[PDB]
């Protein structure tokens, strides 16, 4: 026990040293130097599409790089690919397991990924010579439910799971290439950088970590929130990111300052966050809530600029097009809507 | 940085008295519910007691009814456990835990292994 | 003149209430479940009745005579009888559907299907047409009745048809509704441990309060001749029948939670 | 003109053919009932599902599945055994099930409080409201001999047992001992007390006594699903 | 015993690597964020709405 106590003392000393190092750099606060800029409080928008046809509640959706086609997942056991402009259905894939909770769309548009409560990630080929969508690969090795996945290219993909780990895969061989093993609680969100050199994740231990894809190691950790984290997103320029939690607050972190520098909250909000996203320029921050309403935040002044209403059950997913022309949201009422 | 630090304990004779203290920081203490949990030698974690946000609706396990008492102090962010007429089988390590959400009645995973929002623990021994 | 305003009020209500429901059902097409098609037909038929018949009643009530031709005298009466019988039968069909839904919940999704619903919809209108065949041919006479202020079958001079139609188009669905809701009531009462009683009484009274006086007036005229009833009672009994089409849209529309929500989403 | 042709191909071929299959699948989805099975490791829930499968899919990866049919109605039952210790996140995937099956070892006095706490937590969760529960007390045969042996007492775990008295609604079996009935109904009342306290009119619980060698368990679930679906149908027509 | 010890090691040699990273003042970070956000203001249809003739949706 003496050695364990000694190691605990060393950990405490290093924690104190890091906290002291952080405080030295806090010369100014963002709210005190962005005080003189203009507000953007005129934001108001209306829904003008409604995609209908899912039988059960929706968990995940993702935009294509052309910003016209998108995919969605529902726990009735279907993946539907939609055409946003005409609202026509172009594909419908029945899944082996009904308890899906994530999906992704390849940047090249040739493949889609899927997975969930069966601890497996499945890859589907959308352009085979026969003209029929068919399963092409299954990835196994996680010991917990799959929670998120994002393509790097046609041949490799990154994933996070409830077993407290993340992995990098080679689709051709089907083998894990790297494993990330720092978090203490369940991991259920990840975000790729614009250059795909590094990525960030958040877990149930109320902390986030920065990972190096090639070196396979962590070099930063953030501890602002005070409860479970379930959403995360990068800033457009890649120097910051935003986080959402069930303590009913959002926070912004800076990679280079290594510190928290903004919080978004209001007294009359008690529900938790479920989604986060940024507009094309980064001035606006959009987030979904368990009150099935969505608030638009002035990310640079910290005020609310608007609200999106029209769903009648928990808002589950949220996404912005690659060119910033529209925003799509899903909900547990089994409908999906496009705004502005 | 959420952290909980227990205090008190030590060795006591059978039939003796003792009380524990728990200090909390890094979150709004007045919003959450609090719990006491212990692990005896060669056994898993076990339920003891809890107390709500305002200090009403207290509950106990049948093994300690009439002997143990729980209380809060919201103005100081501390939690107490008063123990009287201790018995030999009370020898265990006692932890300070809080339920995961700020306004709910759910306390699913407080007794789970590797739970996040729990302290390090203190040793209590009863012997002749 | 106190009478004359009543037709305008009734006509505006009968038109607008049914128009709102049919528009809401048509635009929001996904709401057309198996049971809502009966409501769709009930509202559309009454909307069509509101314009093809009622204005002529107004003109006859003012001019106190049938200014139009003999050709339209027959068509108006035939449409009136047909739509009235269809509306009466649709309620019994709805009652049967609710009875099967409540008493056999686990087997309901397979016992009743879309094809059988279409068969029932066809059967309703065939039953109505068989109920109006004899006036269509020369077997029964149709003429303008003074204090009714419309063209209708001559009840007082044809005691056979006035009993055949009355028994076959009105009493049968009423008995069906009575037995079905009686069976539902005791299950609701047992598992309540008085909203069920209030709902059943409202549904059952909206039918008889409106179609009751007309039936007894017809019976009295057929049994003891035209002079056995006062003209004012005749007019009011005839005019309460048109008020039946006011209760149908409200009760089988707005009282439904989903359709009410969808309508409020469009009207605010 | 090629734009018109592409629009025609899309709207005609893809959308309508997809919608036809979706309409076909909707009926099959609506005609089936899906259930969640919960319990501790010492309970015999696996024995229950195997026994009622013998009365009449396979494999397991993250989840285990079971099929059974009674009166031509299909039931699907799921057992989430591939996950680790914490439940609070994957539990809310089942907000849409018709009912939850809860199994408890009645003969184990030591572990009864843990099951009681789990039941309370499940009952009071935000996303698990409005869902009824079927409760099975599983090991009456062991409880009978444990009580009649007298070596281990109940009041050392539940001191309120000393003041308990059997209710008038008790229906003992013909050969049962009165004190076995007393302990058995006390254990049942412990769960019913939590159930009836915060339970609103939208939420009900159905207890049962069962044993390892038992064959009526399949029909009981059918009879309880009957009741809850009947209440739902009564509710939609403003009769409740 | 040994497992907790090893976890404590991994923790402390994680803190070694985390404590050595370079840092900058918050002023530079906030100024960079504001400058980037202001530079791309004209290229955001949601921040500044778009005429109906160019919107793909209605
Ligand atoms: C015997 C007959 C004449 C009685 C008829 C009573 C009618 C007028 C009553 C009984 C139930 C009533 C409905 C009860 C509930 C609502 C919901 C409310 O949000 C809008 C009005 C609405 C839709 C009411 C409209 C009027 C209504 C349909």
């Amino acid at each position: 026990q003496s050695e364990l106590d000694q190691l605990r003392q060393e950990a405490e000393q290093l924690k104190n040293q890091i906290r002291d190092a952080r405080k030295a750099c806090a010369d100014a606060t963002l709210s005190q130097i962005t005080n003189n800029i203009d507000p953007v409080g005129r934001i108001q928008m209306r829904t003008r599409r409604t995609l209908r046809g899912h039988l059960a509640k929706i968990y995940a959706m993702h935009w294509g790089t052309d910003s016209r086609l998108l995919v969605s997942a529902s726990q009735d056991g279907k993946l539907i690919i939609w055409d946003s402009y005409t609202t026509n259905k172009v594909h419908a894939i029945p899944l082996r397991s009904s308890w899906v909770m994530t999906c992704a769309y390849a940047p090249s548009g040739n493949y889609v990924a899927c997975g969930g409560l069966d601890n497996i990630c499945s890859i589907y080929n959308l352009k085979t010579r026969e003209g029929n969508v068919r399963v092409s690969r299954e990835l196994a090795g996680h010991t917990g439910y799959l929670s998120c996945c994002r393509f790097l290219d046609d041949n490799q993909i990154v994933t996070s799971s409830g077993d407290t780990t993340c992995a990098l895969w080679d689709i051709e061989t089907g083998q894990q290439t790297t494993t990330f093993t720092g978090h203490t609680g369940d991991v259920m969100s990840l975000s790729l950088a614009p250059d795909t050199r590094l990525f960030v994740s958040g877990a149930c231990d109320a902390s986030a970590k920065l990972w190096d894809v090639r070196e396979g190691m962590c070099r930063q950790t953030f501890t602002g929130h005070e409860s479970d984290i379930n959403a995360i997103c990068f800033f457009p320029n890649g120097n910051a990111f935003a986080t959402g939690s069930d303590d009913a607050t959002c926070r912004l972190f800076d990679l280079r300052a290594d510190q928290e520098l903004m919080t978004y909250s209001h007294d009359n909000i008690i529900c938790g966050i479920t989604s986060v996203s940024f507009s094309k320029s980064g001035r606006l921050l959009l987030a979904g809530y368990d009150d099935f309403n969505c608030n638009v935040w002035d990310a640079l002044k910290a005020d609310r600029a608007g609200v999106l209403a029209g769903h009648d059950n928990r808002v589950s997913c949220l996404g912005v097009t690659d060119d910033g022309m529209a925003v799509a949201t899903g909900s547990w009422d089994s409908f999906l809507k496009i705004w502005n | 940085q959420v952290q909980l630090q227990e205090s008190g304990g030590g060795l006591v004779q059978p039939g003796g008295s003792l009380r524990l203290s728990c200090a909390a920081s890094g979150f709004t203490f007045s919003n959450y519910k609090m719990n006491w949990v212990r692990q005896a030698p060669g056994k898993g974690l076990e339920w003891v007691s809890d107390i709500s946000q305002s200090g009403a609706s207290i509950s106990y396990t049948g093994s300690v009814k009439g002997r143990f008492t729980i209380s809060r102090d919201n103005a100081k962010n501390t939690l107490y456990l008063q123990m009287n007429s201790l018995k030999p089988e009370d020898t265990a390590v006692y932890y300070c835990a809080r339920c995961p959400a700020p306004f709910t009645r759910d306390c699913f995973d407080v007794t789970s292994t590797t739970y996040a929002y729990r302290g390090q623990g203190t040793q209590v021994t009863v012997s002749s | 003149i106190t009478q004359f305003i009543a037709i305008i009020v009734i006509t505006i209500f009968v038109c607008l209430g049914n128009l709102v429901i049919v528009v809401t059902l048509y635009k929001k097409s996904y709401l057309l479940t198996l049971s809502n098609k009966f409501v769709f037909s009930l509202t559309l038929s009454n909307f069509l009745l509101s314009v093809l018949v009622l204005p002529f009643v107004v003109t006859s009530s003012i001019r106190r005579e049938w200014i139009f031709g003999v050709v339209w005298c027959n068509f108006s009466a035939l449409l009136y009888l047909l739509i009235s019988s269809a509306s009466m039968l649709t309620l019994g069909v709805i009652a049967i559907d609710r009875y099967y839904a409540v008493l056999y919940p686990m087997v309901y999704p397979m016992k009743i299907t879309g094809n059988r619903a279409v068969m029932a919809l066809v059967y309703i209108w065939l039953h109505s047409l068989i109920g109006c065949l004899p006036p269509l041919f020369g077997w029964s006479s149709v003429e303008f009745d003074e204090f009714k202020w419309m063209c209708v079958a001559a009840w007082h001079r044809e005691p056979g048809y006035t009993a055949f139609w009355q028994i076959w188009c009105a009493l049968f669905p009423f008995l069906v509704m009575l037995v079905c809701y009686g069976f539902i009531f005791r299950v609701a009462r047992v598992k309540a441990r008085c909203k069920a009683l209030i709902t059943i009484l409202v549904v059952l009274g909206a039918f008889m309060v409106t179609w009751g006086p007309y039936m007894v007036v017809i019976a009295s005229e057929a049994l003891w001749g035209k002079s056995s009833v006062s003209p004012s009672l005749e007019t009011w009994a005839t005019w309460l029948s048109f008020a039946s089409a006011v209760c149908h849209p409200l009760i089988y529309g707005l009282w439904n939670k989903t359709v009410r929500k969808e309508l409020l989403g469009m009207c605010f | 003109t090629e734009d018109q042709r592409n629009e025609e191909k899309a709207q005609r071929e893809a959308n309508k053919k997809i919608e036809k299959q979706l309409q076909k699948d909707k009926q099959v989805y609506r005609a089936t009932h899906r259930l969640l099975l919960l319990g501790a490791d010492n309970s015999g829930k696996s024995t229950i599902v195997k026994q009622m499968r013998i009365l009449h899919s396979g494999g397991t990866s993250g989840i285990f599945e079971t099929k059974f049919q009674v009166d031509k109605v299909n039931f699907h039952m799921f057992d989430v055994g591939g996950q680790r210790d914490e439940r609070r996140k994957w539990i809310q995937c089942f907000n849409d099930v018709t009912a939850i099956i809860f199994v408890v070892d009645s003969s184990d006095y030591n572990r009864l409080q843990e099951a009681l706490n789990l039941f309370k937590s499940i009952w009071n969760n935000r996303w698990l409201r409005t869902i009824s529960v079927i409760l099975f007390l599983n090991k009456q045969d062991l409880l009978a001999e444990k009580v009649l042996a007298g070596k281990s007492k109940i009041e050392d775990y539940f001191p309120e047992f000393a003041r308990y008295t059997t209710p008038e609604d008790a229906t003992p079996e013909p050969g049962e001992d009165p004190r076995v009935t007393r302990a058995k109904y006390f254990i049942r009342d412990e769960f019913l007390r939590i159930s009836t306290a915060s339970g609103d009119g939208r939420h009900y619980c159905y207890p049962h006594f069962t044993c390892a060698v038992d064959t009526e368990n399949a029909r009981r679930i059918f009879n309880d699903c009957r009741d809850i679906i009947q209440r739902m149908h009564l509710r939609q027509y403003e009769l409740l | 015993n040994t497992a907790s010890i090893a976890q404590a090691r991994k923790l402390v040699e994680q803190l070694k690597m985390e404590a050595n990273i370079d840092r900058i003042k918050v002023s530079k970070a906030a100024a960079d964020l504001m400058a980037y956000c202001e530079a791309h203001a004209k290229e955001d249809p949601l921040l500044t709405p778009v005429p109906a003739s160019e919107n793909p949706f209605r």
